[PDB]
């Protein structure tokens, strides 16, 4: 009895209900997010349980098919996900214990409460408050206390939960023909198809760190510069040869360093990129802002925006009685339905965010012809990269002048461009090393190569060299810095955030390479460039049908992951900072500490 | 439905194809065996109407030399087909906010459907070698699935009404044809006339003779038409050749 032919019939039968049920779930989710009420809460579970229980019997049927002789590559790829039962590899008691431990780990993070010692009844939460205390302020005592409270009252109580969760997740991952659990995460960055484009998880492990050594001169100098400027900002706090504490980063974890851009502005007399008066003068409401951005999208060459989006989507504020979230989201409910949910405001940052959301909409509708299991990005790092490419391309002063927003007699020159590039770099190259060290730490925690005593004392003694942030205070292993993060309690992969921006720059270079645009890469624009669309078009329509290894061939000739544009995009800031840090010795000596 | 596409026989009447062609509410109206301009000029014995509501994407699938989930199993159209099909949006009529589930389409069929053939069987489809007693199992499936038309469904997915017009040329007398041209009656001038194929030139006057209630036209001797009854007011005219001479 043939198996190859009946596999297609099983796939079609599964899909015919899969798209329908996913559409129902998406419509219910959009209804709940648009307007919240008690009725619109229980129905969410009433649909989610059905959707989840639909995923169990289809995979149950996906074991009698002998997935070893099916010759069709598409069919084999589609049934590969079918054999993935999910959490049905361990006992029911272990499964429910893992679910409970995940739920309690999330809830403990959701109930963070730290009060000021002087007033025992005045606690602050993740909402604007203690997070803002060390975000925008010039102090060293309140920031120190706030960080101490965050790192002691959050993470230490979650320690045993993470201890059990790590081993439980590793054990359940082992039962799925996996040497670890991180291998399952790396499975997205893995292909077992055509020869010459094949990829392995260890290949990802090595290639994610061979792409890190080429930014050492770009980073260390910046660190010294920051340190140097910190010397003019915070005298007699840090040795000129040492490294800065985590309090002065500007964030609870120091991921984004743009908060110090205004503090460390070289030329404060020169105004930044401001168009707020231009936005408000001629009444740029949400609809016409979105329409001008859509005009830019059309100028790129993207297909016409679908009719009915202006109707179903709720562009403006939700209102007063109809509560709704303000998270910028672009919903693709399926069956030709697209909507957006944002609390719109007249800001340039929201302009870029709207560009990002509409880029996501365009990428989502790009692969609409895919089967139900292939309407996803070829990897995690394309959706966000595609969205942020439009944001990067919408900030150039050339396009802003083209839309009648800046004065025609403006005086853009090297100084203001360097200032803007420093602002950009504090957000762009301000996240690479901390993200890399966090992901590496998670990886060998998953692997288990480090014992139960070399977990927290190793974290800081390796952060000292990977990034260069001194231990502000002594600590023991009972602390747990990584557990006080968004993507550690919900089991969210963080490697996407590393390559993502790189992809942008690669595209931001590659498209510029196919743009006939002369000058700096930051000033390179793809507006009024039809040729910049079709190259992208050759990949957006691919979806998950083709592996990302071959997908990264219609835009960039090189199929490998080499960090070319980081040394190409930030050339003038780096060559000016080399002049800036002539006397200040770069690097940090990992011997100086506030306590010693 | 589409797997159970209705068949209607239209004959012994006149077809108003002009009002069908000029209407702008029809989403799709394309055909090649007959150009729509001259369709009213020449006519056939009778016509077949097939009405069903389909998804917008599948609309292009109904054409000669086409294969698909509908073009091969729900309906097969022979390559030598003449005539064409009218499609128009019906999302606000056929669909409902709760989701229209009243339309079904055949998805599986052991044998590909024959041209101008409708199969209404609902046999439990079998794929694998497992012995199935009409019960779902490992690889024993169902040949029919449902449409889920919703108002929020995007273009190409909304319920579109589709009427197929099948034209046939049996040796029996043709019945359905096109309309007239009427013009206007003019008298006392040498003109030419085409009274129901009574083509000829002359001058038309008023007469006094009386036809029995069933004649159509008269003649006098040597088989030359001499009087005609107009098909509108049922009055007896007369025919005289406009003069000539040396
Ligand atoms: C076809 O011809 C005309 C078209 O309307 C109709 O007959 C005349 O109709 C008008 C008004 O519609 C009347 O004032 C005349 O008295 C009618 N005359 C005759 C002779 O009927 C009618 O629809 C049709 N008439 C016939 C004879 O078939
Ligand atoms: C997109 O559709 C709108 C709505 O009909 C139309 O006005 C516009 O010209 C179209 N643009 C393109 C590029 O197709």
């Amino acid at each position: 009895s043939t198996i190859e032919e009946q596999a297609k019939t099983f796939l079609d039968k599964f899909n015919h209900e899969a798209e329908d049920l996913f559409y129902q779930s998406s419509l219910a989710s959009w209804n709940y997010n648009t307007n919240i009420t008690e009725e619109n809460v229980q129905n969410m579970n009433n649909a989610g349980d059905k959707w989840s229980a639909f995923l169990k019997e289809q995979s149950t049927l996906a074991q009698m098919y002998p997935l070893q002789e099916i010759q069709n590559l598409t069919v084999k790829l589609q049934l590969q996900a079918l054999q993935q039962n999910g959490s049905s590899v361990l006992s029911e008691d272990k499964s429910k214990r893992l679910n409970t431990i995940l739920n309690t780990m999330s809830t403990i993070y959701s109930t963070g409460k730290v009060c000021n010692p002087d007033n025992p009844q005045e606690c602050l939460l993740l909402e604007p408050g203690l997070n803002e205390i060390m975000a925008n302020s010039l102090d060293y005592n309140e920031r120190l206390w706030a960080w101490e409270s965050w790192r002691s009252e959050v993470g230490k109580q979650l320690r045993p939960l993470y201890e059990e969760y790590v081993v439980l997740k590793n054990e359940m991952a082992r039962a799925n023909h996996y040497e670890d659990y991180g291998d399952y995460w790396r499975g997205d960055y893995e292909v077992n198809g055509v020869d010459g484009y094949d990829y392995s998880r260890g290949q990802l492990i090595e290639d994610v760190e061979h792409t890190f050594e080429e930014i050492k001169p770009l980073y260390e100098h910046l660190h010294a510069y920051v340190r140097a400027k910190l010397m003019n900002a915070y005298p007699s706090y840090i040795s000129p040869i040492g490294c800065l504490p985590a309090h002065l980063l500007g964030d609870m974890w120091g991921r984004f360093w743009t908060n110090l851009y205004s503090l460390t502005v070289p030329f404060g007399q020169k105004p930044n990129i401001d168009v707020t008066d231009a936005m408000v003068d001629q009444a740029w409401d949400a609809q016409r802002i979105f329409k001008e951005a859509e005009k830019f999208f059309v100028s790129v060459g993207l297909p016409n925006m679908t009719q009915g989006f202006w109707e179903n989507s709720m562009l403006t504020d939700p209102g007063n009685v109809q509560k709704a979230v303000c998270h910028p989201t672009a919903w693709d409910l399926g069956k030709g339905d697209f909507r957006i949910l944002m609390c719109t405001k007249v800001t340039m940052d929201d302009f870029l965010t709207a560009h990002h959301e509409m880029g996501h909409i365009q990428y989502d509708m790009a692969y609409a012809a895919q089967p139900f299991l292939l309407r996803n990005g070829a990897n995690e790092g394309f959706h966000e990269a595609v969205g942020e490419i439009m944001s990067l391309s919408a900030a150039t002063p050339k396009h802003l002048k083209s839309i009648g927003l800046l004065s025609p007699d403006f005086q853009e020159d090297n100084e203001t461009e360097i200032n803007f590039l420093l602002k950009q770099a504090l957000t762009i190259v301000g996240t690479l090393p901390f993200t890399y060290m966090l992901e590496k730490w998670r990886w060998m925690v998953f692997k288990g190569e480090i014992p139960k005593d070399q977990w927290m004392k190793k974290w800081w003694e390796m952060k000292r060299e990977i990034v260069g942030v001194v231990e502000p205070v002594p600590h023991d292993e009972t602390y747990c810095d990584p557990a006080s993060l968004f993507h550690v309690s919900n089991d969210y992969s963080f490697i996407r955030y590393y390559t993502r921006t790189l992809y942008q720059f690669q595209f931001q270079e590659a498209l510029c390479q196919a743009a006939k645009h002369e000058g700096p890469l930051h000033k390179c624009d793809i507006s009024n460039s039809t040729e910049a669309g079709q190259k992208l078009f050759n990949m957006l329509r691919l979806g998950k049908s083709e592996p990302w290894t071959l997908a990264l061939e219609n835009v960039v000739g090189a199929k490998n992951m080499n960090v070319r544009p980081l040394l190409n995009y930030f050339e003038p800031l780096f060559t000016w900072l080399k002049d800036q840090n002539k006397n200040s010795f770069v690097g940090w000596s990992t011997d100086w500490s506030p306590y010693a | 439905s589409v797997y159970a596409w209705n068949r209607k026989r239209i004959s012994n009447c006149v077809a108003d194809y002009s009002v069908l062609y000029n209407s702008a509410s029809f989403s799709t109206f394309k055909c090649y065996g007959v150009s729509p301009t001259k369709l009213n000029d020449l006519c056939f014995t009778n016509v077949y109407a097939d009405s069903f509501v389909i998804r917008g994407d599948e609309v292009r699938q109904i054409a000669p030399g086409q294969t698909g989930n509908i073009a091969d199993y729900n309906y097969k159209l022979p390559d030598d087909f003449t005539g064409c099909v009218i499609a128009w949006n019906s999302n606000n009529l056929d669909s409902k906010v709760g989701g229209n589930y009243n339309y079904l389409y055949r998805l599986f069929r052991k044998s590909n459907l024959k041209p101008f053939e409708r199969d209404i069987s609902t046999e439990i489809y079998q794929a694998g070698s497992t012995p199935c007693n009409g019960v779902k199992g490992f690889n024993c499936y169902f040949p029919l699935q449902s449409y889920g038309f919703q108002p929020t469904y995007g273009v190409g997915y909304q319920p579109y009404r589709v009427v197929v017009l099948s034209f046939e040329l049996l040796h029996a007398p043709a019945t359905v044809c096109g309309p007239k041209k009427s013009t206007n009656l003019v008298k006392n001038k040498c003109v030419n006339f085409n009274f129901n194929g009574l083509t000829g030139t002359g001058v038309l006057t008023e007469s006094n003779k009386k036809f029995l209630p069933f004649q159509q036209f008269g003649r006098d001797i040597a088989d030359t038409t001499d009087a005609v009854r107009d098909p509108q007011t049922l009055e007896i005219l007369d025919i005289t050749p406009c003069s000539f001479g040396g």
